[PDB]
């Protein structure tokens, strides 16, 4: 976990997250898919302590799925969001917290809008045109700053990911073994496979 | 022991009933009839009060039409004790709903919990179950505007035109009658009042035996305002359809 | 503050051989610098053909051996007076020393008996219940010069054949209860001698078919 | 979590031909100052055992209501009370070791040292000790804090082995104590000059003297003793 | 009548009328006896089983080296007590290092009994015991039942026709109580009185059970084969 | 301790030593560190001895309670996650676990994961655990293809502990060797590193830091 | 009304003896045990022809040496069985070993009696509980929810227990082969059943040393029947 | 708490609480499960004394589990909202921890076991409910048809029915299912489903609904035209 990063553009929303997982001297794996799929238009990436990360993000996973069971009906990205904040927020105050880091991008299908929430691990929600945690943001969000605009296409805004990318491996410390990028829109969730 | 005192108020009968929710709807009977229409660009709450005295304080009144959030309300039928229990319970629901996911709750799910309730003191917990039923009136961006109903066994349905309490055999079949699909607000103000006015057991209905509420689309731009009709409110829409 | 554990010193052993098996240990009780007891016995009879010793803080020591004993006990009661297996009382006390795995029996223990085939064994434990059957255990304060001891003549360790280049080693064979006491006795002395927390007197279980059988021998006072 | 506040200090005893002997000081200090001096620290248990405390006063209290109590719940329904099923050593003493483990292993524990010395139905002698840790054992003579120390050492001369025990009569046992006592004063600096003694024999039964005290004592050689090194007045 | 519901109700003549019903699960149960002379105390059970394609139920029961009892009545409410029994001899052992008094094993089983019988909801224990040990004041009988009474007996029996034991060890009394240092002698004794209580059947092989407790001898049961020599 | 396992053509290699150490102490050189759970899984044991052996043995227990339950064996990966789901609860309490669950079933086929105490769960072809895990990692990774045969699969994982017992002090007795097919797991011997390295020097001729 | 624990002036508990009751009502179960095993079969008893009668789980194992068979109101042994296993693996798991017939039994026994004003009321279904251990050998146990229980050599359970107990009083001897035990529960399931026995409506099991507990299929207990039948018409 | 014992036996051996909760599933709805060679199909009763209803918003017969397994009940409404709740939440639960989605025989078995806690619980009922869960196993085309009672008891059917006028579509479906040969295509199985429903139901305007569940979580609900469609084709064959 420590590479997690969000931009929204017109009409979508791309979530690019680190595929190393690092445990002492060793990198243990150099694939890992750091995302849970919470709807069919809203996805979930995550970082922070070991273990702590997947449990949280599947019991989310769980949560959202009862929810569109039930109701037989997809919760807005605002909505997902909201509530991961406050299952956070009550984290923060338990006897042992959740020290995870999430970005939620999703795609509002009643709005017809693209939706990129950052939610820290004492429950800090913030709507943002891009979004990274860790220290990928010290990098990123000076970058696109400069270099982003809001009316940007999907493949503008892969063009602008990859500048991101570049930049971190230029500067940071660790071998993050790349990113797996995924796009969220209308149309739902998919992987781009060659990055 | 206590045994020998027990009801057994969560059991069946030998024919498959629930012998208390049976009795409670047979309570219910008894109560002030209260209609709910649904139109096509907002509903109608329409209740009659029970036996009023002349020294009845009417305007700083509140009986059977209550408020659970800006955009739903219920119309009351049995225990009105009872009532207040459960309101407050919903209530709560609702902003429990709110504060988890920053939006207002769908009509549906606040009844279905409502109604969870009710079926829960009818399995367990060797209590009475509560002597009433509601009308829900509200609206949001899901399925726009709904009417449902919920009786003391915990069972909800949905309705265009429903009236719960006393009379509601005949009440039921006046509405049958002259209800269509396209009818709007005003014209159903007019079939609420309407049919009060039938199947009342009073002499003649006035506007100090009645409470009125609306829920329309009719505030300023795609937005939904509700109406707690006033006194004189009532006895000029009494007027206006000719009723008095 | 409160310190819940102490060092009681002392040190135990287990040898096994074809058809019995030994379980030793010094008899000396100590705190610090100061000799408690001369004589305070360690090494206990548990019923079923089964021995056991649980050495380093005696207090936590006596507590395990007390509930082992009445695991047995219970065992008869519930199960129609079945015989309590060698392999069955280890898995039992992996059990009760995990149990407190976080406030732990601050001992080293070791168990001796018969298996089912009549085969002589020998299990050791750590203090949060690890276990493993061997040939040879030593347990305690001077289990470290103890233990390489009987690597070397126990299991033969080390040894090659005379002439062969260092190519062919010491073929592994039983050895007879003779040996073995001869072999657990030199252990003790040369521990004794080296160790302060080891002497005043040695005690000795052997547990054959036949029974549970005692031997004591003196050791250096000082 | 606990620390000790008035204190008693060493317990001594050993066992002789035909029964036990133990002895403890009456002293109850409050660290270095030598607060209350009437503190009886051995308590009889019926006519046949002696329970000797060490270390805190308030934890001693406590412990002898639990065996003033233990007396009380025998009796209870028990023709026998006094004869066949009367309290025995043993009983008393893994009653005790019992509570003793129970408190440390709560982090709550009895900040003490006991010794509990008697005579079994049997004959036996019965002498075994437990402290605050749960800790247990026996041997021919036992003692407690300074007395491990100091009075061991000596009783161990006339008591070595288990087969000195029938050699050794109640005179010289006795005698060993009183010199142990002495000594305890010369060189303890919690300890008083005053003292108890008990002895429980098969045959004569209990014997509890009070009030006794340290005599026959060494100073007069103190008087040449000048200095630290190079005075010569 | 009115005032057999439940044991919390007493009748106008002062009955417990529920704890009079449990008294007479006892009586429909097979025969047991029990007896005992100065060095020991034995214990002689008939076993009865379902047909002749099952096993016989297991009468007897140990509760410690020194210390067991035989059943009559409902079995499994002989499981909870025996095994009450069990836990107060082993807290005696473990905390005051002390074999736990026959006369004490007594007195809790008719605390733990009378508690049954005083409060709504639960029920009275169905099974009589007879308890026998041998302790620092040598051998001993007792007899429960389910009322919370218990009685120490030199010999007695319970049961189905118990009434025939009873009245031939009231007859042997002074012959029995003097087999001391002698086992096989005590048990033949047992043996010839609980026959006094068999009709149309006789005592087979895997239909007698017998029990032994004395001053060189722990609790042990015979069954089977072992118990052909009492024949 | 010093683990691996892999995956590849014919099926899974899976390798430990057999050492247990107290600090500086070797307390055992011949310890069992793979868990044959059952005939088609395995576990590997690194970390705190006791925990490992506990929690594992339990852990067998509860898999033979589902396919009690469901009347069908349990999945890989439902197995591993039992364990890690148990490790996570005690997350703080001070658990000393590095785990791998290697197995085939017929809906996943060969699958490895790998489990520690502080609540990662892994899939994935390669993994070593242990004190000598890199050491194992730089002969594995320098050799590992996909197309390895049986026979020279077997020696790799073989090798790769050898290297680690070698170099790490924390690692050494024996190497214990374990073949997983579509048929089930098959043991392939102990082999005592006092012999093995010896005939491995001589053969293959490498160890030339050594004194020969 | 009156207490769930009460006793009757017999001195019979009435909750437990209305239980038995229930137990009549259900479908048969048989068990005979041999020096060279012991079979368990059952009457399926489906209530309706469109019932796929393969999902009749009357025959139910517990651990490897351990078989189970019921009757009566068998929801009610769904929890019974869950708690006889997790005995069995626990002890298992707590002593390195398999777990005496007689102790698992005793360990779903003392379940029984839990009831009271614990659950609301007694079991309504009896078990048949077959199984081997190194001690004791072969066994079949007869487990009720009076909390009582007989080892058998043979037994009957059901709505034709009578009559069949009967017949096993007659048949049983302490020779029987596998076999020979096989066909006897196939004859006897027979002639207590209303309707006509085959494969579909029938099943049989078995539990020893060698294999441990095993369910036949449809296809060899088919055989066992036409077996069965040439025997019969051949004198 | 509330304790009292309210199921428990009599002395003939019955439970009367759960056989009179039985009675109250004969009162509901009919509802009818038909499985074919690749598909099983729901049908269910809906009646007509209740006109003015609003079927847009009123609580469907037949209740999604998870995406892949459906139940449909008979008997009291406000109870089976319970037994569903607990099964999606179990639904999700199973996902979590196995990370694999139910079988229709371990969710029937979930169900089924909550029903029975209640027959044998202090200070509740029994569930006046029977249930009948259809679907298909994870990676499986082997269509599944279970039925659960307020007993606890379940079992698998080819083919069954359950509430009010039961026993006669269960005489109907008894001699027109063939074992041999099921209903090789989904329109095939409809209309036998539908064809049964007519056998009790009156009208097959608004009172019959229809749920097509296929292998790989395909499902689908069927509107007024298309049941119609299978309504006006059957009965002008009828006419021979
Ligand atoms: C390699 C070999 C080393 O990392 C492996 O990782 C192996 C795994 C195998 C054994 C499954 N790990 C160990 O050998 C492991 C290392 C270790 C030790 C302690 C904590 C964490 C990891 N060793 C042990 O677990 C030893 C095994 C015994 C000696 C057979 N056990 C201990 O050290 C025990 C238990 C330690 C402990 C853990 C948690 C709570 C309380 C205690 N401790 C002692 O035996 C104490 N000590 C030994 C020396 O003699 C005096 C007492």
């Amino acid at each position: 976990m420590d590479i997690i990063l969000g931009i929204r553009v017109q009409d979508s929303v791309i979530l690019a997250s680190s595929k190393a997982v690092t445990r002492g001297i060793s990198v243990l794996k150099d694939s890992d898919d750091k995302t849970r799929q919470l709807s069919p238009h809203t996805l979930m990436s995550f970082a922070g302590e070991a273990g702590d990360t997947v449990q949280f993000a599947e019991y989310i996973q769980a949560n959202i799925q009862l929810y569109s069971i039930r109701e037989d009906y997809e919760l807005s990205p605002q909505a997902v969001s909201s509530f991961v904040r406050q299952e956070l927020a009550k984290s923060i105050r338990s006897r042992r917290p959740y020290q995870v880091n999430v970005l939620i991008g999703g795609y509002d299908k009643k709005k017809n809008k693209p939706e990129l929430y950052q939610i820290d691990y004492l429950g800090t929600k913030v709507e943002l045109p891009y979004g990274a945690h860790g220290y990928s943001g010290f990098y990123t969000f000076s970058l696109l700053d400069h270099h982003y605009r809001p009316d940007m296409t999907t493949e503008e805004g892969l063009d602008l990911l990859k500048l991101c990318v570049q930049e971190l491996e230029k500067r940071m410390p660790m071998d993050f073994k790349g990113v797996i990028v995924k796009i969220v829109d209308k149309d739902g969730i998919r992987q781009v496979d060659d990055f | 022991g206590s045994r020998r005192y027990d009801s057994r108020t969560t059991i069946f009968s030998p024919e498959g009933r629930l012998y208390q929710v049976e009795y409670a709807l047979e309570s219910i009977s008894h109560a002030g009839t209260a209609i709910g229409i649904m139109a096509s660009d907002g509903i109608v709450l329409a209740a009659e009060r029970k036996v009023t005295s002349t020294l009845l304080e009417q305007d700083t009144s509140t009986e059977k039409l209550y408020k659970l959030n800006d955009k739903i309300a219920v119309a009351v039928a049995g225990l009105t004790a009872d009532a207040e229990i459960l309101i407050n319970t919903a209530r709560i629901h609702a902003q429990n709903y709110l504060k988890t996911y920053n939006e207002d709750i769908p009509v549906e799910i606040l009844v279905r919990r409502l109604s969870d309730i009710k079926q829960g003191y009818t399995q367990h917990g060797g209590l009475r179950p509560f002597g009433v039923s509601f009308i829900y009136a509200g609206y949001d961006d899901r399925y726009g505007y709904q009417l449902y109903t919920s009786n003391p066994s915990g069972n909800y349905t949905g309705w265009k035109a429903i009236s719960v309490g006393a009379n509601t055999s005949a009440a039921q079949t006046l509405l049958q009658m002259d209800y269509k699909d396209d009818m709007k607000v005003d014209d159903a103000i007019e079939l609420a009042l309407k049919t009060l006015s039938k199947t009342t057991d009073s002499s003649a209905l006035t506007y100090d035996r009645l409470e009125f509420a609306t829920i329309r689309k009719g505030a300023n731009d795609g937005e939904v305002y509700q109406k707690i009709f006033k006194p004189q409110e009532i006895k000029d829409i009494l007027v206006k359809t000719g009723i008095t | 503050q409160f310190n819940p554990y102490g060092d009681n010193g002392g040190t135990i052993l287990g040898i096994a051989g074809e058809d019995f098996a030994v379980l030793a240990g010094d008899t000396r009780n100590i705190t610090d610098y100061s000799i408690n007891s001369r004589y305070e016995p360690k090494v206990f009879d548990c019923g079923d053909n089964i021995v056991m010793s649980a050495n380093g803080f005696a207090a936590d020591g006596d507590a395990l051996v007390k509930r082992f004993k009445n695991s047995v006990k219970w065992y008869h009661f519930d199960h129609n007076d079945k015989k309590l297996s060698i392999n069955s009382a280890a898995r039992n006390i992996q059990h009760l020393l995990y149990g407190k795995r976080f406030f732990p029996y601050y001992v080293h223990t070791i168990i001796a008996g018969l298996d089912e085939d009549g085969k002589g064994a020998v299990y050791s434990f750590d203090p949060v219940g690890s276990y493993e059957r061997e040939q040879c255990r030593a347990g305690g304060a001077a289990a470290s010069l103890i233990m390489p001891f009987l690597d070397n003549q126990v299991n033969f360790k080390n040894q090659y054949e005379p002439g062969t280049n260092g190519k062919v080693k010491k073929p592994l064979k039983y050895l007879s209860v003779e040996e073995v006491i001869k072999l657990v006795r030199d252990s003790f002395t040369s521990a004794t001698e080296r160790h302060i927390q080891v002497g005043d007197g040695l005690e000795i279980l052997i547990v054959t078919k036949d029974g549970v059988r005692k031997e004591f021998y003196e050791l250096k006072r000082d | 979590t606990q620390q000790p506040i008035v204190t008693g200090t060493s317990v001594i005893s050993m066992k002789y031909d035909n029964g036990v002997i133990i002895a403890a000081d009456n002293l109850g200090s409050y660290g270095s100052l030598l607060r209350f001096n009437g503190v009886e620290r051995l308590i009889p248990v019926g006519d046949n055992t002696v329970v000797g405390i060490s270390g805190d006063i308030s934890d001693m209290q406590h412990i002898e209501r639990l065996l003033k109590d233990l007396v009380t719940e025998n009796a209870y329904d028990n023709p026998l009370a006094d004869a066949e099923e009367a309290l025995e050593p043993s009983y008393i003493f893994e009653y005790l070791a019992t509570v003793m483990y129970q408190r440390r292993s709560k982090m709550n524990p009895l900040w003490n040292a006991i010794i509990v010395a008697g005579v079994q139905s049997n004959g036996d002698q019965f002498l075994r000790y437990v402290n605050l840790l749960g800790v247990t054992y026996s041997s021919p003579t036992l003692a407690t804090g300074f007395g491990a120390h100091m009075a061991n050492p000596l009783l161990r001369k006339v008591v070595d082995r288990e087969s000195d025990i029938p050699k050794t009569t109640v005179q010289v046992a006795e005698e060993a104590i009183v010199n142990a006592m002495r000594v305890l004063y010369y060189r303890d600096a919690r300890s008083s000059r005053n003292f108890s003694l008990a002895i429980i024999d098969k045959n004569t039964g209990l014997t509890f003297k009070k009030n006794l005290q340290v005599e026959n004592m060494k100073w007069d050689f103190a008087k040449d003793i000048k200095g630290y090194g190079t005075q010569k007045i | 009548n009115n005032y057999d519901g439940d044991t919390v109700t007493f009748s106008p003549t002062g009955r417990l009328f529920q704890v009079e019903y449990a008294l007479e699960a006892i009586k429909q149960g097979s025969v047991t006896v029990g007896l005992r002379s100065n060095t020991h105390a034995v214990l002689v059970a008939l076993k009865r089983n379902a047909d002749e394609l099952s096993s016989y139920q297991k009468k007897i029961i140990k509760c410690d080296e020194h210390m067991g009892l035989s059943l009559a009545g409902l079995a499994p409410d002989a499981r909870v007590l025996s095994n009450y029994l069990r836990q107060q001899c082993n807290y005696s052992s473990l905390v005051f290092n002390r074999k736990l008094a026959v006369e004490r094993a007594g007195h809790l089983l008719c605390d733990k009994a009378q508690k049954n019988t005083q409060s709504y909801g639960g029920r009275p224990y169905g099974v009589g015991l007879l308890i026998i040990g041998y302790d620092k004041s040598g051998a001993h009988l007792l007899e429960f039942q389910p009322s919370g009474n218990v009685t120490e007996l030199y010999g007695t029996a319970i049961g189905a026709r118990s009434q025939g034991a009873k009245t031939y060890l009231e007859r042997t009394l002074d012959t029995f109580i003097k087999i001391d240092g002698n086992p096989d002698e005590l048990i033949k004794a047992g043996v010839e009185a609980i026959s006094q209580s068999l009709r149309d059947e006789s005592l087979t092989v895997d239909n007698l059970s017998i029990a032994i407790v004395g001053k060189d001898t722990p609790f042990t049961i015979y069954d089977g084969e072992a118990v052909a020599k009492y024949i | 301790t010093t683990t691996l396992a892999f995956r590849f053509q014919g099926g899974i290699i899976v390798a430990v030593d057999s050492r247990a150490t107290a600090g500086n102490w070797v307390a055992s050189q011949t310890v069992k560190k793979v868990i044959e759970i059952n005939p088609f899984l395995l576990g590997t044991m690194a970390g705190g001895a006791a925990d490992c052996q506990f929690w594992e043995t339990w852990l067998g227990s509860q898999f033979r309670l589902h396919e009690l339950r469901e009347k069908e064996r349990i999945s890989v990966a439902a197995a591993s996650k039992i364990l890690s789901n148990l490790v996570y609860q005690y997350k703080g309490a001070g658990l000393s676990m590095g785990t791998m669950i290697c197995g085939y079933t017929r809906k996943e086929g060969p699958t490895i994961y790998y489990v520690d105490s502080d609540g990662t769960r892994l899939k994935g072809d390669i993994f070593c655990v242990g004190s000598g895990q890199t050491f194992a990692y730089g002969v594995l990774d320098s050799n590992y293809k996909w197309d390895l045969s049986v026979e020279d699969a077997l020696y790799l994982g073989k090798r790769s502990i050898l290297a680690a017992a070698h170099r790490d002090a924390y690692s050494g007795g024996s190497v214990n060797l374990y073949h997983v097919t579509e048929d089930g797991w098959i043991y392939h011997g102990n082999h005592d590193v006092g012999e093995l390295f010896w005939k491995v020097k001589e053969e293959e001729g490498s160890f030339n830091n050594v004194i020969g | 009304d009156r207490g769930v624990s009460t006793f009757s002036p017999e001195g019979r508990l009435f909750q437990v003896e209305y239980s038995l009751e229930a137990i009549k009502l259900g479908s048969t179960a048989i068990g005979i045990a041999t020096k060279e095993g012991v079979v368990l079969g059952v009457e399926k008893r489906a209530t309706s022809p469109l019932l796929e009668s393969d999902s009749i789980e009357k025959i139910v194992e517990i651990d490897r040496h351990i078989g189970c068979a019921m009757s009566g109101l068998t929801a009610d042994a769904r929890s019974m069985i869950e708690h006889a296993r997790t005995a069995a693996v626990t002890h298992n798991l707590y002593y390195d070993e398999d777990i005496n017939v007689e102790s698992l039994t005793q360990s779903v026994c003392d379940l029984a009696l839990r009831f009271g004003e614990l659950m609301s009321r007694p079991f309504g279904v009896a078990l048949l509980i077959a199984g081997h251990d190194a001690d004791d050998g072969y066994q079949l146990f007869h487990a009720e929810p009076s909390g009582t229980f007989y080892r058998y050599n043979a037994k009957a359970i059901g709505s034709g227990s009578e009559g069949a107990q009967a017949e096993l009083l007659n048949e049983w001897h302490s020779s029987l082969t596998l076999k020979e035990a096989e066909l006897l529960v196939l004859k006897i399931l027979k002639q207590v059943m209303e309707e006509k026995l085959d494969e579909n409506n029938a099943q049989l099991s078995c539990i020893t040393k060698q294999d441990g507990f095993k369910i036949y299929d449809n296809e060899k207990t088919a055989e066992l029947i036409k077996e069965l039948k040439e025997k019969e018409a051949a004198e | 708490g509330y304790d009292r014992a309210l199921s428990i036996f009599s002395p003939d051996g019955h439970i009367f609480q759960v056989e009179y909760a039985l009675e109250a599933v004969k009162r509901g709805t009919c509802a009818v499960g038909v499985k074919g060679k690749n598909c099983v199909v729901l049908g269910c009763e809906r009646r007509s004394t209740l006109k003015l209803q609003d079927t847009r918003i009123t609580p469907s017969k037949v209740s999604k589990i998870d995406s892949h397994v459906v139940l449909s009940f008979s008997g009291l409404n406000a109870d089976s909202r319970i037994l569903i709740e607990k099964a999606r939440v179990e639904a999700q639960s199973h996902r979590l921890t196995l990370e694999d989605p139910v079988t229709v025989e371990y969710l029937t078995r979930y169900v089924a076991g909550v029903q029975q806690r209640y027959t044998q619980s202090g200070g509740v009922r029994p569930f006046g409910v029977s249930t009948l869960i259809a679907g298909f196993d994870p990676r499986d085309d082997e269509p599944k048809l279970y039925q659960t009672e307020p007993s606890g008891i379940y079992s698998s059917w080819s083919a069954q029915t359950i509430g009010r006028n039961s026993k006669t579509v269960r005489e109907f479906l008894e001699k027109n299912y063939d074992r041999k040969e099921p209903p090789a295509t989904v329109e095939e199985c409809v209309k036998l489903t539908v064809r049964s429903l007519l056998e009790v139901v009156q009208t097959g305007a608004k009172n019959i609904e229809i749920t097509v569940v296929k292998p790989d979580s395909d499902i689908v609900a069927l509107s007024s035209e298309e049941i119609n469609q299978y309504v006006t084709q059957i009965e002008q064959e009828k006419q021979e």
